C-alpha cells in the first residue's frame, strides 16, 4: 500500500555533510506531510522537522533548526533531509515518516531508515571464519554449527545460510566492538543426520566494502 | 473684563468610519463596530483535529 523507501545506510567523516533521501509511492505525494525522525541508538526518538510537498513548506525542531535542510523533489516524489558539520551526536538512525493531518497528525506509515555512522575511521572488510564443532563431543539430537564475521568496519553485515533456504533455527547474534572494529556470530541449528551429508554454508555480504564471501562448514575430522 | 465660563460637549475624532441609519446612509462616527467577516483562507483543513476524507 503505503511505502516509503528511503536511502541506504552512510558512513560519514566528522565535520562533513550528508544528504539521505526518501521515495514515497503509494498515495498522492501532496496530500500529506513528510517527516523526519532520529532515534539514538536504542533509546529515544526525536523529532527533526516536516515539509509539505505541494509548495515546500518546512517545520523544524528548535534542536535541529541549523543542523538541517528539509528538502522536496515533487518532480521525483521523494523527500530528502540533509545534516551539515556531524559529530558523534548525530550517530543514529533517522527515519521517513508520512504524517496524517497537519500540526495535530499523526504518524501512521514509518520509513525503512537510514542508518549514519559519524566516524574518521577507514572502511574495513570482514573475515569469515566456519564454526564445526570439535569431533570429541558430539550434539546428538540436534548438531549446532556456525560462522564468525570479526573485524569490519562499518556496520553492518548480512548473514544467511544456504543463500536463505535455511531459516526458523538461525539466531544471528548483534555486533559487538573489539578494538575499533565490529564483530558477530551467527548460530545454525540442523537435524543431526543433514549434516555432514549436506552442504550447510554460510553467505555473508558486507556493502561498504562491496565484498560477499561464502564458507562451508567442513567436519572437524581428528 | 470676561467672566468664568463652563460648557458641555462631547467627543470628537479622525476617525472616518460610517455606518447607516434608516433616515441616513453613510453617517460618519467616531467608532464603530464591524461585525461581517468577509475573508477566508483558501485551504481545506483538518477541523476539529481530524483531518477529512479528501476524495
Ligand atoms: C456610501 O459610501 C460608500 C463608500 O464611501 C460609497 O461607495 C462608493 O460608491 C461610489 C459610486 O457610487 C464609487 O465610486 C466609483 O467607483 C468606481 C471605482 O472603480 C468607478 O467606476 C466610479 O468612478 C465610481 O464613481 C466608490 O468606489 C464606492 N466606494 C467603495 C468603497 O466601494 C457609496 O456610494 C455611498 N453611498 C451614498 C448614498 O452616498
Ligand atoms: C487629527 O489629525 C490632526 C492632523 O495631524 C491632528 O492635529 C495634529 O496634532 C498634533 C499632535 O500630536 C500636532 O503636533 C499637529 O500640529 C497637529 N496638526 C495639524 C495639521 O493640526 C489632530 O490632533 C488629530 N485629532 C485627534 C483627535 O487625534
Amino acid at each position: 500500500e503505503v511505502h516509503l523507501q528511503q536511502s541506504g545506510p552512510e558512513l560519514v567523516k566528522p565535520g562533513a555533510s550528508v544528504k539521505m533521501s526518501c521515495k514515497t509511492s503509494g498515495y498522492t505525494f501532496t496530500e500529506y506531510t513528510i517527516h523526519w525522525m532520529k532515534q539514538s541508538h536504542g533509546k529515544s526518538l526525536e523529532w527533526i522537522g516536516g515539509i509539505f510537498p505541494n509548495n515546500g513548506d518546512t517545520t523544524y525542531n528548535q534542536k535541529f533548526k541549523v543542523r538541517a535542510t528539509l528538502t522536496v523533489g515533487r518532480s521525483s516524489s521523494t523527500a530528502y533531509m540533509d545534516l551539515r558539520s556531524l559529530t558523534s551526536e548525530d550517530s543514529a538512525v533517522y527515519y521517513c515518516v508520512r504524517n496524517y493531518g497537519s500540526s495535530y497528525g499523526y504518524f501512521d506509515v514509518w520509513g525503512a531508515g537510514t542508518t549514519v555512522t559519524v566516524s574518521s575511521a577507514k572502511t574495513t572488510p570482514p573475515s569469515v571464519y566456519p564454526l564445526a564443532p570439535g569431533s570429541a563431543a558430539q550434539t546428538n539430537s540436534m548438531v549446532t554449527l556456525g560462522c564468525l564475521v570479526k573485524g569490519y568496519f562499518p556496520e553492518p553485515v548480512t548473514v544467511t545460510w544456504n543463500s536463505g533456504s535455511l531459516s526458523s533455527g538461525v539466531h544471528t547474534f548483534p555486533a559487538v566492538l573489539q578494538s575499533d572494529l565490529y564483530t558477530l556470530s551467527s548460530s545454525v541449528t540442523v537435524p543431526s543426520s543433514t549434516w555432514p551429508s549436506e552442504t550447510v554454508t554460510c553467505n555473508v555480504a558486507h556493502p561498504a566494502s562491496s565484498t560477499k564471501v561464502d564458507k562451508k562448514i567442513v567436519p572437524r575430522d581428528c | 473684563d470676561p467672566g468664568d465660563q463652563i460648557c458641555i460637549g462631547y467627543h470628537a475624532n479622525n476617525s472616518t468610519e460610517q455606518v447607516d441609519t434608516i433616515m441616513e446612509k453613510n453617517v460618519t462616527v467616531t467608532h464603530a463596530q464591524d461585525i461581517l467577516e468577509k475573508k477566508h483562507n483558501g485551504k481545506l483543513c483538518d477541523l476539529d483535529g481530524v483531518k477529512p476524507l479528501i476524495l
